[PDB]
């Protein structure tokens, strides 16, 4: 039995906000840790809170 | 000479593993099941991971490089009625 | 040569194994058996390899 | 000119995947059972 | 048979996948290649305009190199 | 058979249903 | 079943920063103690931490 879980509820959220991990910029961005979303959800920033 | 004796210290540590690589069975055992644990999928994709970033980042910058590389050809396009009238007064030299 | 034996849950794949062979045996037993059953009156006067 | 090895340095780096991509099974193993969780009805509204 | 891991070697490669199983990464890991791969379509898309112009200057290149000379600068030089 | 979920993939599709339960967001 | 270990985490993300245990200087440096990254993690150093 499956539904929504929890990470993708904030993930499609803080993405509803103009973020962004893969070309934020203009560079490429996936390698760099401080954009994607899981080390903003695991540092717990002020966007996340 | 009788020199270059490092073909020959050797010779003391190189019949000893051969002294100990075979005979070993009368002076061992074989029991007690070692385990081993050997790499799942986990370090396959670490295997994998490294080496896709490694050239991911180098064809998303391959931009900057190929920007060089026609950039260039328009300063040798701005550089070439220079080279032209360059070239015109070297043979009129002979040429008056 | 190449060898690194893996522990003794070896059995652990030798048990799946017998379950595996099983199957694939008993299958194409059971049917190298099932073409034959009936063999009616064998060869009264008939010329027919039943 | 023997210019632009940007062609030339991809290549240590693209025999490697080729390398470590097909040679995998006896330097690996089958089993531990990942689970996997994809996407119920509640994603597809979304 | 006798399923063994004859060899048990040493790696280089290096790993954390900011991704909550393997699932999910490998899920990233396609959204990856797709946008690089939309990367290299612009390049193409780039770069045949680049040699729609480069090669007609090639092609072109002594009948303009015919006229500019002939412009009247030379008798400054 | 064997059903197999081939794609595993990544959305950009946002979602608060101020609803009761998935029903209640169709109606 | 078999996944991750947390020794070759550690490993591998000091290997990502420029160290080494075979050729590290020049030297042949397999058997030195001070460099293998086992007693790095035993004397658990700054640079483990």
């Amino acid at each position: 039995r499956y539904t929504m879980t929890l990470y993708d509820f904030i993930k499609s959220e803080l993405i509803k906000k103009g973020f962004n991990e893969f070309v934020n910029d203009n560079k490429l961005t996936f390698y760099d840790d401080e954009f994607q979303f899981m080390q903003k959800m695991l540092k717990f920033d002020k966007d996340v809170l | 000479e009788n020199d270059f004796k490092y073909f020959d210290d050797i010779r003391p540590f190189l019949d000893e593993i051969y002294k100990t690589r075979e005979r070993y069975t009368p002076f061992y055992d074989d029991r007690a099941d070692y385990n081993t644990n050997s790499k799942s999928y986990y370090d396959y994709i670490s295997r994998l991971s490294k080496l896709i970033e490694v050239l991911a980042r180098r064809i998303w910058d391959y931009d900057n490089e190929l920007k060089k590389r026609f950039k260039n050809w328009d300063d040798l396009m701005k550089a070439f009625p220079e080279q032209a009238k360059d070239l015109f007064r070297g043979w009129l030299n002979d040429g008056t | 040569r190449g060898l690194n034996v893996e522990l003794s849950k070896e059995i652990s794949k030798r048990v799946v194994e017998h379950r595996n062979r099983f199957k694939r045996l008993m299958f194409n037993r059971y049917l190298e058996f099932l073409p034959l059953l009936i063999n009616y009156t064998n060869r009264d006067t008939v010329g027919i390899d039943f």
